[PDB]
């Protein structure tokens, strides 16, 4: 499976499942100084949705 | 009445929905007396009203051919059911319709009539003008005979405005349609609208639409609609005070513009038992949504300064009303979901903003596409 | 010496009301019309463009519903942009349009009704 | 002087020196901006309002203390500085 | 000057009482190293 995708250049995830591990737990705005607490209500930004381009639409498309 | 009409089919998607009424060009209904007017000649000042307008115009809604333009636009499918005359006018009328892939195999053609024309006789009572009609347009004279059952037993949502009530032959025509839509399980959409004649006064517009109120599954009102016809003077004097010594909260302070939340309690008189949703609309600006469950209001917006030139508010009612159409025939869990119902109808407010963007109604109602890539541009992604 | 820019005549209902009481010879079109309608921005240039075609044989005038309000409800208006067409002969009946009808349907009630 | 200032300010012009009941942010700003810009922070008071910048730390001071966190809210909100003379009604 | 930037996605890990609190230039909170410190990310 992995290891030999990897050796041969197919297509598998970056990182092993089977070596992955989550990030614990972090602080929850209780330990945390103001200027790193999590704002209570989503902010608008204009940048909240990714970019279009050829890339992904091609992507998809050799997916399917 | 009787038995069903046609043959039953497997009935492609999206569902289809039936507009009811008369198919014309532009021709706002609602009209109420503005206190703002501009130069009566310099026509290039009355775009000023466009972008400060009278609060009966934030959004206006027209004629039921609009909604179905709009609905097909967001990716729909309509069929029209009405009458034209047979003359040239209701040729541009019905290629306009199926330019817009809006079907009119239930649009019926008089051959002895004129479209868009009533002729009317002219009187002096007590020393002043006024008209009475004479013979009907063909517009407002579709008969029952004439109703299109493949269409009424096909179509999902029944829709009609106030404007059928004015004409005695399709107020007639008109409870047979819905008579036929609910024995096919279709539901029944009101849409107020009301026209000029129905503001006179309170008692006789609620005697005039109690009876198509209570057929109705789904209602759509203007914020100026629904106090005319509880209390108008109670909602003014509630929004013009003021407390005279401090605010009693916070936010009371900042002077904000009023965005009053009808209580159930107050819509109560309004209320009966098959109607599964009201929606109050103070233009784009906030949709207020009544179920038999629940209540709440989502929170919209406009920009047509951002446009100064373009913008144009007619038609935007049409728009808001296709966009809730197109969310509940392929949503259903709107009627029992607030947080369902309250993103869908995120989509009718976008689709409402967009349509304020251009001159004319029927040019500028938007795609589906357009209106999901605003609602995205619009809403923080968790609002989605 | 400076032509006026507009033909069309905005007039009282007491205005209206002397000029349909009293003997006329050509069609007598009448405009409703608000200028907060966005509609109404349309209707205002093909009636401009009406009175240029129709120079005396035909009369086109304008009634603001904002000031007339009472007046249009009592002459059956429905909604904006609403037109009536009076005939010059007593007997024969007006005609009521509703909406942004072509220019050409105009001049073919003009000519072949009035 | 500053003596004479402060009487005219009190008298004239109706200064008091009412309580400003801060956030821990407020508190932190104006104990730490006295000693520099990017500086160690020296001082008792502004090495604690550090620590308070983060509510866990308040409440796990709070318990040492052996009140509860109302109790410490209601104290912040307590006059400050001298009190008068009490009262003798005859 | 320059900034140090994290090379991945995880929880930063260092012990608080070798560094000197402070406030920024920008008015934050903030350490003050004096110190060869060694931060661990575990990604």
């Amino acid at each position: 499976g992995f290891e030999l995708d990897k050796k041969l250049g197919r297509p598998h995830p970056f990182i092993d499942p089977t070596k992955k591990k989550q990030i614990e737990t972090t602080l929850t705005s209780d330990e945390s100084w103001w200027n790193w607490r999590k704002p209570e209500k989503e902010q608008w930004s204009r940048w909240q949705r990714r970019r279009p381009d050829v890339e992904t639409v091609f992507l998809k498309a050799m997916a399917e | 009445v009787d038995y069903d009409d046609g043959i039953d089919f497997p009935y492609d998607d999206p569902p289809l929905v039936c507009c009811f009424g008369a198919v014309q060009k532009e021709f706002v209904p609602v009209v109420r007396v503005h206190d703002n007017p501009m130069h009566p000649d310099i026509y290039s000042q009355w775009k000023m009203l466009q972008w400060d307008p009278p609060e009966f115009g934030r959004a206006p809604g027209g004629p039921p051919s609009n909604v179905a333009i709009s609905h097909v636009r967001l990716g729909g499918r309509a069929a029209f059911m009405g009458k034209v005359g047979g003359d040239d006018y209701g040729e541009e009328l019905v290629l306009m319709m199926n330019k817009e892939r809006v079907q009119t195999r239930g649009v019926k053609f008089d051959e002895g009539a004129s479209t868009a024309c009533t002729r009317v006789k002219i009187k002096f009572e007590d020393g002043k003008m006024k008209a009475e009609t004479v013979k009907e347009p063909p517009e407002d004279s579709l008969l029952a005979s004439e109703l299109n059952l493949a269409v009424l037993k096909e179509a999902r949502i029944f829709h009609f405005n106030s404007e059928v009530l004015t004409s005695p032959t399709m107020e007639s025509t008109l409870f047979k349609a819905i008579q036929w839509s609910k024995k096919f399980g279709g539901l029944i959409f009101f849409d107020l609208n009301l026209p000029l004649p129905l503001w006179r006064s309170r008692n006789e517009t609620r005697k005039l639409i109690k009876k198509s109120w209570d057929e109705a599954n789904i209602i759509e009102v203007s914020q100026q609609e629904l106090e005319f016809l509880l209390d108008e003077e109670y909602y003014e004097r509630r929004r013009n005070y003021t407390p005279q010594y401090f605010a009693e909260d916070f936010e009371q302070t900042k002077n904000r513009r009023d965005y009053y939340h009808y209580t159930p309690e107050e819509i109560k008189p309004l209320w009966h038992d098959d109607l599964k949703l009201l929606v109050v609309t103070d233009g784009t600006l906030r949709l207020h949504y009544y179920t038999p469950k629940f209540d709440g209001v989502v929170v919209g917006t406009e920009d047509v300064l951002i446009t100064p030139f373009t913008c144009d508010r007619t038609g935007s009612g049409d728009a808001v009303v296709a966009g809730i159409m197109r969310k509940l025939t392929t949503c259903p869990e709107m009627f029992e979901d607030q947080d369902v119902l309250e993103r869908q109808l995120r989509f009718a407010v976008a689709a409402g903003i967009i349509s304020q963007w251009t001159i004319g109604a029927v040019r500028g109602f938007p795609t589906e596409s357009a209106t999901q890539n605003l609602k995205e541009q619009v809403y923080v992604p968790s609002m989605w | 010496f400076v032509r006026e820019d507009y033909l069309v005549r905005k007039l009282s209902a007491q205005e209206l009301q002397d000029l349909v009481k009293g003997e006329r010879k050509v069609p007598l079109i009448v405009d409703f019309y608000a200028t907060w309608c966005g509609p109404c921005i349309l209707m205002a240039q093909e009636l401009e463009m009406l009175a240029v075609e129709y120079e005396s044989n035909a009369m086109i005038v304008k009634v603001d519903t904002d000031d007339e309000y009472e007046f249009a409800r009592d002459m059956q208006v429905r909604g904006l942009p609403t037109l009536f067409f009076i005939s010059p002969d007593p007997s024969k009946d007006a005609i009521r349009t509703e909406g942004l009808i072509p220019l050409q349907m105009m001049r073919d009630i003009i000519d072949n009704d009035m | 002087t500053e003596d004479e200032a402060r009487r005219r300010n009190w008298i004239e012009r109706g200064w008091a020196p009412w309580e400003e009941i801060l956030t821990p942010e407020a508190d932190f700003a104006r104990k730490s901006l006295n000693e520099g810009e990017e500086v160690p922070l020296q001082s008792p008071e502004a090495i604690e309002a550090f620590k308070m910048l983060r509510p866990s730390y308040r409440k796990k001071k709070i318990k040492e203390m052996g009140i509860t966190e109302d109790e410490w809210y209601a104290k912040q909100f307590e006059i400050r500085g001298d009190k008068p003379p009490p009262l003798d009604t005859s | 000057a320059e900034h140090v930037r994290a090379p991945y996605n995880g929880k930063i890990k260092f012990n608080e009482d070798l560094v000197h609190p402070t406030r920024t230039r920008h008015g934050h909170p903030a350490f003050l190293c004096y110190i060869d410190l060694s931060v661990i990310i575990e990604s």
